[PDB]
């Protein structure tokens, strides 16, 4: 019943030791050579959603300890009660004993600290460098400015950056090396660009697109099947309604936009988008020109966020192009 | 398919009593031997490991070995809506799945029959008791449990030392401090009442306060604690039940000093 | 399997001579420790400055080996409510204790800023009363959150950053006894990221030595990640819009920022820009919290940004 | 025992009255009361004296810190022969322990004087009690209260003593207790002091810069004593060669009252091209850090009730109150974004900009009159006052009104105004038989008839009308209306 | 039964039973069908406007998995009325997830394909708040074997 | 360096107990003679006084007197710890920073040391030299205890009458007591010798917390002046222990 192949994409291929973790070379190589001399200080993760801190964290538990890593390290993420009273009695008791199996230091993760009181950093703030030489601290966050500036300090800063396009590219390549598959080469351009460094985004739209072969055995991914799995615009029709609205008049470019966007059902938050990075390339001869052309843009994006209409935003997004194409001339 | 029928009712509930607000997650093993379980502190400081062999038991059955992990708070809620004069039996499926409970009075029928949903938890079962003591010494539970909640007034630390036929507690706090020194003496009369110490090298360790007053709470199982302690080793808190035995590892507090 | 301290703690001072604060306050302290007449003191500075150490070197040196018994320091994990402050400070106010003679029991009431004001108030008395005996010295990062009374009764010692040769010969005194191939590009380079931080800087210093061997501008500037706020104050002061847009995107977005903390960032740089004027630097902050507004709700997308510096700009250049 | 080991204020503390430097009239009033408190008692306290301070039996001390408070309450009860009962914030102070503890010691007699001395006769108050409660401001643990209460069923001397008297939290003290005001001395009453200090301990003062060591530290003269000697113990010449050093580093961050909050940020001196760099951005929003419960209800209040000075060419009066208002609507938009669900926080800083700094900023100059208390606190408690009473009447006419509490208000009591109150002027006693029949229909009462009559506005105002119809038919409506049966 | 269905409006008469009756969105219904025959069923993110199907094709693709023997006791349910506040799911949407799924029927077994895990459905989540979110995430990542989340909403930028 | 060692822990548990909850602080004189104690209420209207002798004790060693200041909570919490079966030994070393109370068991190798910290009281000791007082009566410690419990529950202050060699007890109740000097059972008998009609006013707390005390004598001295503070004595094996007790204002 159980097993490996049961579960998502997104965990199936968790890496299990440091070597499966691409991407990040100038911290893995740092973190390995740290446990390697044998000093390891006070680590704090700072990244992205999705980049690897959670994942690097846990092989090296894997790695210093053995394959039994949660059973002398102690985690404590979002899941747990992590109040005063928790940091009081707990963390602090685990700080202050030895192990039950081996003769080590000990590890203890603070998963997303950044969802602490600011009363549980403060008191963490001693604990922390009181019992140095018998325990070792590591604060994965995604926000750096919910930790205090002390508690930020007595901490080491390693920044996950986003994952390049070549350590995707490897990633990609390797799932499916595992799973039999093939994937155009613009399918993976696109698929890159649009995974905007998230690394689960990949694999969530890669899961869809091999489900909607009807035989994921032979015929290769196109671009189609992944624009059409995540249901955003393609770069052609996007560039034509970016075209119909700056040179044609207001009846033709509202029709081709209300056909394009009924076409596939796409949605005007993800054209925006796209009409913003196609456009942000453009050489305007002055800037009054693109002061409009943001400020209008972020008001109707801050609007459909609420959901009010949705053809008069679209008319509005129209209307927003073309008076910010008016300066120019 | 495993059934377990005691012989009275509140046994079970004694031997849960013991860890009750100590451990809060389980996992029982059952076997051809009997019921064996292990349990990490929510601190992970110490570790709870009840034996219960088959002859507690009234009846057993058990074909392949089974693991049913549960809370102990909801284990408690079920102990606690059954009568002490009815009959218990333990009740699992081929696989394990919701295990089921069984009151069942000696004389008018009234069956009382409550399903636990089984947690998943990992099945990493632990090791221990394998090691090499230094030091081994056993006494009444009674003078155990006095000298320990008379220390904790004083201080939330309490240092062990097992030095040449001495046994020394010390509590050193804020207000004062205080050290009770027994002796190992034998006697004939009441063979209970001796306290026995078979040491190798002298062993001093400290361990917090609230730990041991959550392992006292098990005095009310037997009368005679034994204690195994040694260097860079778990301090072993050993009940002797009449079928098994129920043994809680301690992990020590090292000195800055 | 040992795990050797780090440089931050296995290179903590254990002798008031060996602190590189500043020196008009460490020298008060010194004549005060062989002295002895310790009064009631307050000290308070940035974080990471030397204010721990400092006060607990102090202690060490005036009770020696007394120590175990002589102090009593209670820190934000320990209990600080009205229950403790009056039960257990006071028992030790008055434990009689036969001390040196021009010595006294030191009560080290460590991240003062952290107590409820009813414990102050409570300590008021308890410390005026035991003078003979009891010498408390505070030590907290925000002076302001220590009520009056308790305040004015000791005497304050303020804390400045740490300048850059002061961190500069910490960071030599380090290499000469660490033995590390270094150069003087990458010890600048430290501490010019190190933003005045002792433990900063020297945990930056054991990252890259560990890392690359060689401390030069490529290994820091590869593996520190070179402040926030200085590229966030350069954004916002630029000429034309794109030269900003182009910032925010190379700098801070395409090296994985999160929004919110780029605006809490731009936020805290125009709170103190003494360049520009007062009512420009209003109407940029009110701007910037229209954005924070507006990224709080959930749309966090760079386009916010985008919006928020060309605000900015729009109000700047006209 | 030890002689230098003392903190060079127990060593140097007044042992006399007539060392007590500044404040000579109100140490002098506090006196002549205590002395005079006994022959105040053979009157039962109902003459007042000279300055009407025979009245009282419970003394108040209130000034700002570092003064000599408790130094004069324990002098005055030390030399008068009279035994010293000191309670203070480290005792657990509550009207149970109250009760307790110090109340059986209101009106014993002291077993501890009886073997101090009796056998010459030095006078007859040497057995009694002086309760001196000192740091009445700290009751976090029947702090105000019962205090209050001991202030009238008293029968010995009850000196308190806090810091901040206009607290709303001790306000029962305003007239049970007679209370003196200690003054932030000036720099010619401790200049004595600190000279024959400097002479006794060889180390060198100039008498110029003692006003400034005065000025740096407003009016704690304990604070100059422990400045001057943490600084003697390396540094024996204080002059004006290094005067500005020490002014500077040993400032006093006191923390300001909504007062005083509202006078500093509402001057126009600060927004001045030279006021922007010597009072920054940043300790104008810790200005409002000290306390953000209060000044934005205050610098509402009053923004608009100042003379500007930072007034732009073009600008008037008006137009910059409108602004300072939009950025006050701004600022409240703000702050139920804050105080409402998700427990945003994070988002004080920009609360503090557009309530407080901004508006300030715009309307800043110099204030004609004088700091006016917040109204929105009041109008806040009074409007949910009435509210209970709308949905209480609401929730009475519900069985025939079929119309929400808002509908009833603006619409229904103009027309119950005419139908209830009207036939009680125009027809007098004899429409007390038609009134009746409609509150019954209703399901009114009594309280629903004087509580319907306090909600009109403008025009039509009922509590001066309800002053003119005569008073016997108010005696028998009451009466009518309690004899029947519903 | 049947006269119940046609005792109420026709909102709920014509509520889509199985994953053919939705005939609106053919993109994600055609990976709800072919997860059917695997079991690596991701955690799924339905979001759009209001009145679309998320709702309505959710449960229909619980009834075609699990049947309407197992499917009242292998979810849960939290979508509007029940207390989603930070200590409830920290507390009780944790106790379910780490939890044993139930042993399915004979019945059950033979006619629909029952994976070995069960399904956890805040239904409208952006009503919930930040802390709860943000509590959910290791919640939902680590009993991944065990528990599979389903998320619906009408505006994706109030998630987290 | 002082040791003392009593016969059994019960009498100084029991002595202890006589008066923990009037005070917190006590100052225990240490001569050559014996031991002296006496400790103020915190609110200065009633004063507790001890004074053992060396009978009490199984063995007494006192090179020089010695002042010690000790808490009574935390020693009645050190002392809660021992049993009634042990010996109990006082010991202190030259400048007393901790003072030393160890139970050695006689027929148990348990012995059990408890290390206390004294505090450093401003010990003015008051002179208790005697004053004359008016009335001087002796009446049974359990029948007193009763009669105040019977009056305390009625209001709390206490007016107490001496005159014609008759005894008032009023609660503003009232119970009349007349001297009865019986051979048979001396236990009972109350005897009163009085000079002048006194006439004083209590509290009732103060009086419910010197009954406490009515456990180690079987009869209490009740000493009476009018302008001087009432005086509570109850009789010991060795020694003996006096309460003072301040008037009330007169109305
Ligand atoms: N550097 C990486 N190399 C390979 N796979 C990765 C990498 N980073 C993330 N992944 C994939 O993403 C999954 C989840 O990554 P995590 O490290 O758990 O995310 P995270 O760092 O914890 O970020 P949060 O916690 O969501 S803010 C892993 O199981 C991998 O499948
Ligand atoms: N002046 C200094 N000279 C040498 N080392 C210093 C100095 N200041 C700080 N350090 C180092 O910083 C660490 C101790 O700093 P702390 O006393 O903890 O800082 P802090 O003043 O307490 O500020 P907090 O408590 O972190 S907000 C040790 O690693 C010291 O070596
Ligand atoms: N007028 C004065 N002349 C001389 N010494 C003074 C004077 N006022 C205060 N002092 C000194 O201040 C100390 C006494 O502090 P107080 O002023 O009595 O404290 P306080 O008035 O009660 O204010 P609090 O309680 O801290 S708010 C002693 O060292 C005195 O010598
Ligand atoms: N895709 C669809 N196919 C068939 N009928 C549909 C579809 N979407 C909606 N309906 C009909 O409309 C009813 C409501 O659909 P729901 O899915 O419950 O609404 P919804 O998606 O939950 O919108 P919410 O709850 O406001 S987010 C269904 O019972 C059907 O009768
Ligand atoms: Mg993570
Ligand atoms: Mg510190
Ligand atoms: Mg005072
Ligand atoms: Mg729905």
């Amino acid at each position: 019943k159980r097993s490996k192949e049961n579960l998502p994409w997104v965990e199936k291929y968790r890496p299990e030791t440091l070597d499966e973790v691409y991407g990040q070379n100038e911290v893995i190589t740092t973190v390995r050579k740290f446990v390697d001399e044998g000093k390891l200080p006070h680590l704090l993760f700072y990244g992205p959603p999705g980049t690897g801190k959670t994942s690097t964290i846990v092989a090296l538990a894997r790695e210093i300890y053995g394959k039994n890593y949660s059973n002398m390290v102690l985690e404590l993420n979002a899941s747990d009660d992590r109040g005063i009273d928790v940091v009081r009695n707990q963390i602090k008791d685990f700080a202050s004993t030895r192990q039950i199996f081996s003769k080590g230091f000990k590890l203890i993760i603070l998963d997303e600290a950044d969802a602490m009181t600011n009363a549980a950093q403060n008191a963490l703030r001693r604990v922390i460098e009181r019992y140095t030489k018998n325990t070792r601290f590591c604060v994965l966050a995604n926000y750096a400015h919910k930790l205090t500036p002390a508690l930020l300090s007595r901490c080491t800063r390693f920044r996950f950056q986003p994952l390049p396009q070549e350590a995707i590219e490897r990633r990609i390549a390797n799932v499916l090396v595992h799973e039999k598959l093939k994937l155009s080469p613009n399918a993976e351009k696109a698929l890159i660009e649009l995974s905007n460094g998230d690394m689960r985004r990949v694999l969530n739209v890669l899961q869809s697109c091999k489900a909607t072969l009807d035989n994921p055995d032979e015929d290769e991914i196109s671009d189609d099947v992944i624009y059409e799995c995540c249901g955003a615009p393609r770069p052609s029709d996007l560039k034509a309604v970016l075209k119909s609205i700056l040179e044609d008049d207001w009846g033709t470019a509202h029709y081709t936009l209300n056909k394009v966007r009924s076409a596939k059902g796409l949605a005007l938050i993800d054209l925006i988008e796209g009409i913003v990075k196609i456009l942000e390339d453009y050489e305007l001869q002055n800037e009054e020109t693109r002061v409009h052309l943001l400020t209008k843009l972020a008001d109707i994006e801050y609007s459909i966020s609420k959901g009010g209409n949705d053809q008069i935003q679209g008319s509005a997004v129209i209307g927003a192009i073309k008076a910010s194409f008016e300066n120019e001339t | 398919m495993l059934e377990a029928k005691f012989e009275e009712a509140s046994l079970f509930k004694r031997i849960i009593d013991g860890f009750k607000d100590c451990v809060q997650l389980v996992n029982f093993q059952c076997k051809e031997d009997g019921i064996i379980a292990q349990a990490v502190d929510d601190s992970r400081v110490l570790l709870v490991s009840l034996e219960i062999g088959v002859e507690a038991f009234q009846e057993y059955r058990c074909d392949h070995p089974v693991t049913l992990g549960m809370d102990l708070t909801s284990l408690s809620k079920i102990l606690r809506c059954g009568n002490n004069t009815d009959t218990l039996t333990l009740i699992a499926d081929n696989t394990p799945d919701s295990i089921i409970l069984l009151f069942e009075d000696t004389k008018k029928d009234r069956i009382a029959e409550y399903s636990l949903k089984l947690m998943d938890i990992d099945a990493d079962f632990l090791k221990i008791e394998e090691l090499q003591y230094d030091s081994t010494l056993s006494l009444p539970s009674s003078e155990f449990s006095k000298i320990v909640r008379d220390l904790s007034q004083l201080s939330d630390s309490i240092n062990i030392m097992i030095t040449k036929e001495t046994i020394k507690f010390v509590a050193d706090g804020d207000i004062g401090s205080g050290s009770v020194i027994i002796k190992p003496f034998v006697d004939m009369e009441h063979p209970e009442t001796s306290i026995k110490l078979e040491m190798d090298q002298p062993v001093d360790l400290t361990f917090g306060a609230k730990y041991l007053l959550d392992i006292i709470k098990g005095s009310s199982l037997s009368d005679r604690v034994g204690i195994r302690l040694s260097s860079e080793a778990p301090a072993l808190f050993q009940f002797d039940l009449k079928s098994g035995f129920l043994q809680f590892f301690l992990a020590p507090k090292f000195n800055d000093e | 399997l040992s795990l050797q301290l780090p440089w931050v703690e296995k290179y903590r001072p254990q002798v008031l001579s060996d602190i590189v604060g500043n020196k008009e306050t460490i020298d008060r302290l010194q004549q005060i420790a062989k002295d002895g007449n310790m009064p009631h003191m307050i000290i308070s500075g940035m974080p990471g400055i030397g204010k721990t150490t400092s006060v607990h070197c102090l202690a060490h040196e005036l009770l020696g080996r007394s120590y175990a018994d002589g102090v009593l320091e209670l820190n934000a994990s320990d209990d600080r409510g009205i229950d403790v402050v009056r039960n257990q400070i006071k028992h030790f106010a008055q434990k009689k204790l036969h001390l040196p003679p021009g010595k006294h029991k030191i009560v080290i009431l460590d991240e003062a800023d952290s107590m409820t004001a009813g414990a102050q108030q409570a300590l008021r008395r308890t410390m005026e009363l035991y003078s003979n005996s009891t010498r408390f010295a505070f030590a907290c990062n925000q002076s302001n959150k220590i009520i009056e009374p308790l305040q004015s009764r000791c005497a304050i010692l303020r804390y400045s950053k740490l300048s850059d040769e002061d961190v500069l010969k910490r960071l030599l005194q380090i290499i000469k006894l660490e033995d590390v191939k270094y150069t003087n590009d990458g010890l600048e380079a430290i501490i010019f990221t190190a933003e005045g931080d002792m433990r900063q800087a020297i945990n930056n210093l054991q990252s890259t030595v560990a890392g690359h061997g060689l401390v030069n501008a490529d290994n820091v500037f590869k593996i520190v990640d070179s402040p926030h706020p200085l590229i966030v104050k350069k954004m916002l002061l630029a000429s034309n819009l794109e030269d900003s847009i182009q910032i925010l995107r190379t700098d801070l977005w395409k090296k994985g920022y999160s929004s919110i903390d780029i605006v809490t960032t731009s936020f805290r740089v125009t709170k103190n820009l003494a360049q520009v004027k007062e009512s420009v630097r209003l109407e940029m902050i009110k701007e910037i919290g229209l954005t924070h507004m507006r990224i709080l709700e959930g749309v966090g997308t760079y386009l916010q940004l985008a919006s928020m510096l060309a605000k900015i700009h729009k109000l700047n250049n006209k | 025992v030890r002689e230098e080991d003392k903190l060079w204020t127990v060593k140097y503390a007044p042992t006399n009255l007539q060392q007590v430097c500044g404040n000579k009239g109100s140490v002098m009033k506090l006196k002549n009361w205590l002395a005079n408190w006994e022959n105040s008692k053979k009157n039962s306290f109902k003459h007042a004296g000279k300055d009407g301070s025979g009245v009282f039996r419970a003394a108040m001390l209130y000034g700002p810190p570092g003064i000599g408070k408790t130094t004069a309450a324990h002098l005055v009860a030390q030399e008068l022969g009279y035994d010293i009962l000191e309670q203070n914030a480290s005792d657990v102070r509550s009207k149970t322990l109250l009760n307790a503890g110090v109340k059986n010691a209101l009106d014993n007699m002291s077993v501890v004087g009886y073997f101090k001395h009796n056998e010459e006769a030095q006078n007859l108050n040497g057995k009694h009690f002086v309760i001196i409660m000192d740091e009445v401001d700290g009751m976090s643990g029947g702090g105000v209260g019962q205090l209050a209460q001991f202030c009238r069923k008293t029968s010995t001397p009850l000196i308190l003593i806090c810091n901040e008297r206009n607290l709303p939290k001790m306000r029962p003290f305003d007239r049970v207790c007679l209370d003196i005001q200690f003054r932030r001395p000036d720099a010619n009453s401790i200049k004595s002091r600190l000279m024959t200090i400097a002479i006794r301990e060889k180390f060198k003062l100039d008498p110029n810069v003692i006003d400034r060591l005065i000025q740096t530290t407003r009016g704690d003269i304990r604070q100059v004593i422990n400045l001057l000697s943490t600084i003697s113990t390396t540094t024996k010449t204080i002059n004006h060669e290094n005067i500005n050093e020490i002014s500077k580093a040993w400032e006093k961050n006191i923390a300001l009252k909504p007062f005083d909050i509202a006078h500093k940020m509402l001057d126009g001196q600060i927004y001045s091209d030279i006021g922007s760099r010597n009072f920054t951005l940043n300790d104008k929003i810790a200005l409002y850090f000290d306390d953000f419960d209060f000044t934005p209800l205050m610098i509402q209040e009053n923004y608009l009730s100042t003379r500007p000075s930072v007034l732009k060419p073009g600008q008037s009066h008006l137009e910059a109150v409108a602004e300072a208002a939009n950025c006050i609507s701004l600022g409240d938009i703000v702050e139920k974004k804050i105080r409402s669900s998700e427990q945003l926080w994070s988002l004080l800083p920009l609360h503090a900009v557009l309530s407080s700094v901004y508006p300030a900023s715009k309307v800043a100059g110099h204030m004609a009159g004088r700091i006016n208390f917040t109204a929105w606190l009041g109008q806040n408690s009074k409007s949910a006052k009435y509210y209970r009473l709308l949905q209480e009447i609401h929730y009475h006419t519900r069985l025939g009104t079929s119309t929400d509490k808002i509908g009833l208000r603006l619409d229904y009591l103009p027309t119950f105004r005419k139908r209830l109150l009207d036939p009680f002027l125009k027809q007098g006693a004899d429409a007390i038989s038609s009134v009746i029949e409609v509150m019954d229909d209703y399901y009114l009462t009594k309280e629903d008839w004087d509580s319907i009559m306090e909600f009109f506005v403008g025009p039509d105002v009922t509590t001066a009308i309800i002053k003119k119809i005569p008073a016997t038919v108010k005696s028998g409506f009451t009466r009518k209306y309690n004899s029947m049966t519903h | 039964a049947e006269q119940s269905l046609a005792q109420q409006p026709w909102v709920e008469k014509y509520r889509p039973k199985n994953l053919d009756e939705v005939t609106a969105q053919d993109h994600a219904v055609t990976v709800l069908k072919k997860t059917l025959k695997s079991a690596n069923l991701p955690h799924m993110l339905f979001y759009g406007p209001p009145g679309t199907g998320k709702t309505s094709t959710i449960l229909a693709l619980t009834k075609e998995l699990y049947g309407p023997d197992l499917m009242k006791s292998r979810i849960l349910e939290l979508n509007a009325s029940d207390e989603r506040g930070i200590s409830i799911v920290r507390e009780k949407v944790k106790n379910f997830a780490r939890l044993t799924v139930s042993k399915p029927s004979k019945h059950d077994l033979e006619n629909y394909p029952c994976p070995p895990y069960k399904i956890i459905i805040l239904d409208e989540a952006d009503s919930m708040t930040a802390d709860a979110q943000s509590a959910l995430r290791r919640t939902m990542e680590t009993y991944s074997g065990v528990t599979r989340f389903c998320l619906i909403c009408n505006y994706v930028t109030r998630i987290i």
